[PDB]
């Protein structure tokens, strides 16, 4: 009774890979599918060893290991489009390493992932990352502010946003995060109340609101 | 004039429910004491009055707090309506 | 087989079955008539079925509507009670109208009850509205918020686009294949 | 910022002329005195105080005011 | 065969059948008289049928109309109740009239209930109207909004074209071929 | 044969039959006396029949008239109720008069119910009227709107041509040939 | 049992044409008739392959294909008065193509329509189209405005319209559209209240609105 | 086997089983009908089961809703009790609407009861709300707080984002494997 | 028992393609047909391998793959009118590649689509795409603003729009999106309490001055 | 009023009408 025969009718939905530790690794696309598989193993339908894996879980586990043995490495994300040959994106600016060192890193990752035959390390440009973020916000016409730091960029979006703006921001941010991860660029969405509706005010230099005739207010 | 309509109808509804309870108690007691005289075939004028008085006094001892709540509520409400325009 | 639940309604049973099937748990529905429906599963799946029943807080409860609090028997019910029943009916009729729009699967609607004051003595406040809705897959949500706002704005005497909140979501993936039977 | 508007100007919304022309007094560099009869009038809009004398002249003719300047303060009457 | 639902009305059962057939599920309707209608499907289709019953929240609740909140036969009525019955009837009459226009299949109408305040001593607010309608395929919707606005405008003492919202949609593809029976 | 509907009245039955025949569906009407009429169709046509029954929302509801909400056979009648029954009778009598004009097949009329305020202590609003009508093929609709407007204007004490809306349409193609029987 | 025997008693209502792909094409005139035929095929009364077609559906389908392979071709409509020999109207000004290219186009259309023997391409004049539109609106006495763009002309009919006017407009536009389609000329019909809602105002470059006596509002040039 | 608990309800029993299985204690549920459910365990596990029953203060108690303190049984009901039932209905209807959002598993809502004074003669205080919610694993909590605040803001007459509190949590690890039986 | 015999009576509603995967691919027009097909497979009425596909799903999948391996490629959309020979539209301005690189890209795509025999790559002009957008708005007389960025164009339509304007706008946008996709051109439709439909002016001594775009707008006082 | 400058009166008092004329 092979494992593929037990997962269901839709044979396309799952992918079975044999590992060097002689264990079957089942690759899933999402949580719902993950639990659909884990139930079969936990019930004990299959008799040999097997495990269930997905991109998010492996990203987390690998990051935890890097935290211990490479506490200063600057990197983005590991892609499993072809699970047998993952792609690891490193920064070009924030890392200075030799080719030998990179090769060693490659081999240690390969030892952590017994289902992968090799790890391809690719160098990406930070300026590109930041630029595609800011261009995506201008494309959506959101109001925003940009703040720059030595090791990261922060985009602040705040105000009395409309429902169509909240929806657009949410879709965009969620699309970007999947490609780049969350390590270099951060987005902050902050809804605030409206002081101006129904009041007169001066704006530009020397701006002030006035709550009511005879009552001036001077924001900072 | 929905305000005059409301205040006028509520006044009468309040009269009806404030007064109903004592008279209900008095009537039920009246009937039972009238019956007992028939099954006993024994007759006097005073026994029903005597019991009715006690029945109504107990009714008032019990409910009177609620009479105050209801009247204060209505008293405020009508004043606010009268002076509502300003 | 182990008994999970007894005396369920038809509506509770079909929700429980739907939720267990989604997680690959084969369940059985039995009818006892005046005693209602019963749900059963195999032992290998018992633990999981228990954990899910707790996590989703099944069986579901009855569905609340404000008019249930104010059934009128009086000669005179308060200006509060009448207004409450009125708004509690307009809400339901709007949800039923929205469900007819193109490709909406379900929706829910909420109105600000000013009636938490009788508005005796004090001037009435303007209305606010909120709605939730679920769409078929492949719907341009951004382009479809406009229609709903336009439709709701003119159902009430004073409403501003600023005071209308609309939240939309897509249907999840379809569950078509049956769960596997324990070996 | 609590003032998320890009340019500069004054946004009147149903302002008595007294409270409107006070906002113009700093660009005029003069204190403004307004009669009660004129202070009964109202205005709404978005205004550029770029050249106050030339604005004040125009609004006088549009709103029916009359105005004078003695060197210390500007006086506006109906 | 597995039981999905029992004790249905005629017009609930027909809706359930229609929705299952649209997704290629062959279903059967059985009549038990005083017990109502029963619906059955094959086992291979059971899972899918339960998923769709959840997703569409079948069987449908009955239509809600505001007069149900204010029965004609109570001992007494405040003006608010009478006024609500009145508008609750004008809505239904306009819907029944629009269904006679050329090529309209069905429609819904909503009126702003000003009745929720007296407007006593006060200027009563103007009326607002919303309508939804479904058309046969090949109808020039843009050219047909004008007719409906023109018609509704004069149905009330004071209505502005600005205060009338109209939303139109075409009919979906026709379901003519029968679903396939499981092998 | 499969049962679609039971316990229908005569007018509902003939409506359903007409709609099905238009789409090439052969249907049969059966009489059970005190149990009403039943409608049946062949299996090859069952699917389509169900889909059209849903699409048109058959069977039709009873026709609504405003006076139904304010029955005259009641112990006492508020002025609002009497003022309502008067208008709800004038509407019907105008519909019945329009049907007598040359070439008209049917009509609907609507009047602005100013009773929705008492207008006590207030000047009464002017009247507004709306009308819909269906004509025989080959009718000069453009030249026929004038007659209707002229006739309606003098039906009420104060009406302006600007306050009268009129919408006209022609009869659809005749369904004379019988549908084909399934092979 | 031939197919014509299954469509009805009114033999002249439908037209059957054989196609190169070994399929019968039943040409229909309207939606009602289209569904009358489709019910017969979908029930499975006939047993070979057959299809139902009409002019609107075919115009949509062919436009969708042109959108992919000829995304800049300027054209009006395809007429199927004679379904065996359709006529395709192209703009004389807004297209530059050689005779050879037109022939190639013809052959590809013939490949899309297996029931047609040939496609006849005719060149039409834009000035003619626009002139018939404006002459129609004048003849019907409607008030209108004309806007010109590089690729098209737009007629805006708006304001307070009487019932008679609305009826005339709807009839005319429906007539025009069936001849020329909706690609080059668009008619915008919009019922407006009084522009400013019964309020006095001054128009021109210094315009303003009187909200009330003693209350001025300065929204825009008017 | 030793008896832990008797006379439980269905929903007390399932909660007790869930909590003991989580700690690797195999338990058994028995039904006595009118006497309810009974829970039993083996002796080697008795001590532990006792300690956990104490720690979690099982069996759980019935759920509390404010409407349960102000039952509708009076001929006159005081304004304070009417407003209490009103708010106690709105809270529940909001919780039921939140559970329909995308990927929420459970929620709670709380409202500031300004009714502990009648607000007779005193200007009414503004509203405050609090919400708790639990999500599926892998949810961007930060991006989802915005949606909930937006939705709650307009469900009420006058609310500031500064006065809405929201607290979110992810689901715990799934309990799928069965506990081991004592040797 | 072939697959075509199982999908229904209307044979041409679906199309069945063999592929190098040794799996049948079923091509469907829309989601409802997609589910009508998927039910047959998921029920297990067929025994060999099969899959259901549509244009939208394939666009999404391919774009996800390109995001990994060609993260800076500027492109529009892949059309599947003829599913055996899809057409892939690239920008002429924003891409710089050699013929060899294009060939390699083509081959890799062919590897992703085992049902396709070859992929044709076509270069399109951005100026054309933008001009067709703007002219489509003018042809409907919608009020709009245009904003230009390095990599895209945004059209903003906002205010107290009328119901007929909302309808016409959403019909147009839903037609354009199908052809060009949403990557390069974006349309925002927003309803505001504002009667000038997005215009804005300041009053000064010299009269009105048009004010640049911005998030804040003056709500209607009327 | 495509050109020039004028005033659209609606039962306006002469004071508001001649005030509008004052600028010219
Ligand atoms: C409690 C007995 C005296 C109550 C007097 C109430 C007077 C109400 C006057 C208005 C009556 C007519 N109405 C209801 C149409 O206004
Ligand atoms: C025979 C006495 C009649 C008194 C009528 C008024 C009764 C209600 C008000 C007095 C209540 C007195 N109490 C119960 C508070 O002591
Ligand atoms: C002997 C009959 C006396 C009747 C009047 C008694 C005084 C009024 C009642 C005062 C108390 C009211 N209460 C119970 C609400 O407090």
């Amino acid at each position: 009774a092979e494992l593929d025969s037990l997962l269901g009718q839709e044979k396309e939905r799952f992918q079975v890979l044999p590992g060097r530790d002689k264990m079957l690794y089942v690759a899933a696309q999402n949580e719902r599918d993950t639990l659909w598989a884990r139930q079969v193993l936990a019930r004990g339908d299959y008799d040999k060893n097997a495990r269930v894996i997905n991109e998010n879980e492996e990203n987390k586990r690998i990051s935890i290991w890097l935290d211990t043995y490479y506490p200063q490495l600057a990197y983005y994300r590991i892609h499993f489009d072809e699970p047998r040959k993952p792609v690891f994106w490193l920064s070009r600016q924030r890392n200075t390493m030799s080719k030998k060192e990179l090769e060693v890193l490659s081999q240690k990752l390969r030892a952590l992932m017994p289902y992968a035959d090799s790890v391809n390390i690719t160098l990406m440009d930070d300026v590109t990352a930041a630029g595609q973020a800011e261009a995506g916000l201008k494309q959506q016409a959101l109001p925003y502010s940009r703040r720059n730091h030595k090791g990261g960029v922060t985009f602040v979006i705040q105000g009395a946003l409309d429902d169509v703006e909240i929806l657009r921001a949410r879709q965009f941010v969620d699309s970007y995060y999947r490609t780049w991860g969350g390590r270099y660029v951060q987005f902050a969405i902050e809804l605030k109340d409206d002081w101006l509706k129904g009041r007169s005010f001066q704006y530009g230099a020397e701006g002030y609101i006035k709550m009511s005739p005879g009552h001036w207010y001077f924001p900072s | 004039m929905d305000d005059l309509v409301f205040a006028g109808n509520k006044a009468l509804y309040l009269v009806l429910i404030l007064s109903g309870w004592p008279t209900i108690v008095a009537t039920i007691i009246g009937l039972l004491v009238g019956l007992f005289q028939t099954v006993t075939q024994l007759q006097e004028q005073t026994l029903p009055f005597g019991i009715k008085l006690l029945g109504v006094c107990l009714c008032l001892f019990l409910l009177s707090g609620w009479y105050g709540e209801v009247l204060l509520s209505y008293g405020r409400q009508v004043i606010f309506l009268a002076l509502a325009k300003g | 087989d182990k008994d999970l639940l007894k005396g369920l309604d038809q509506e509770q049973a079909n929700e429980v079955i739907a939720v267990l099937q989604m997680h690959n748990i084969e369940a059985n529905k039995i009818d006892s008539g005046k005693l209602g429906y019963s749900i059963t599963v195999a032992e290998p799946d018992f633990t999981a079925a228990v954990y899910w029943i707790k996590t989703y807080q099944l069986p579901p409860r009855p569905r609340v509507e404000i008019a249930q609090m104010f059934p009128a028997d009086s000669l005179v019910s308060s200006p509060r009670a009448e207004k409450a029943r009125l708004y509690s009916a307009i809400e339901q009729r709007l949800e039923q109208s929205l469900q007819t729009m193109e490709g909406v699967l379900s929706a829910r609607v909420h109105i600000s009850y000013d009636i938490d004051a009788g508005e005796n003595g004090r001037p009435p406040k303007p209305v606010h509205l909120s709605a939730l809705a679920v769409y078929e897959r492949g719907s341009p949500l951004a382009h479809q918020i406009s229609d709903i706002k336009r439709f709701l704005k003119n159902s009430f005497a004073d409403v501003d686009y600023d005071n209308i909140s609309v939240v939309l979501s897509e249907r999840s993936d379809a569950q078509l294949q049956a769960p596997g039977t324990p070996v | 910022e609590k003032i998320p508007v890009t340019g500069s100007g004054f946004v009147a919304k149903d302002d008595s002329l007294r409270t409107f022309f006070d906002a113009m007094a700093l660009q005029l560099k003069e204190p403004v005195i307004v009669s009660k009869m004129a202070a009964r009038k109202k205005i709404t809009g978005n205004f550029e105080f770029h050249d106050p004398n030339a604005l004040l002249e125009k609004l006088s003719l549009q709103l029916g005011l009359i105005w004078y300047f003695d060197g210390q303060a500007i006086y506006i009457y109906d």
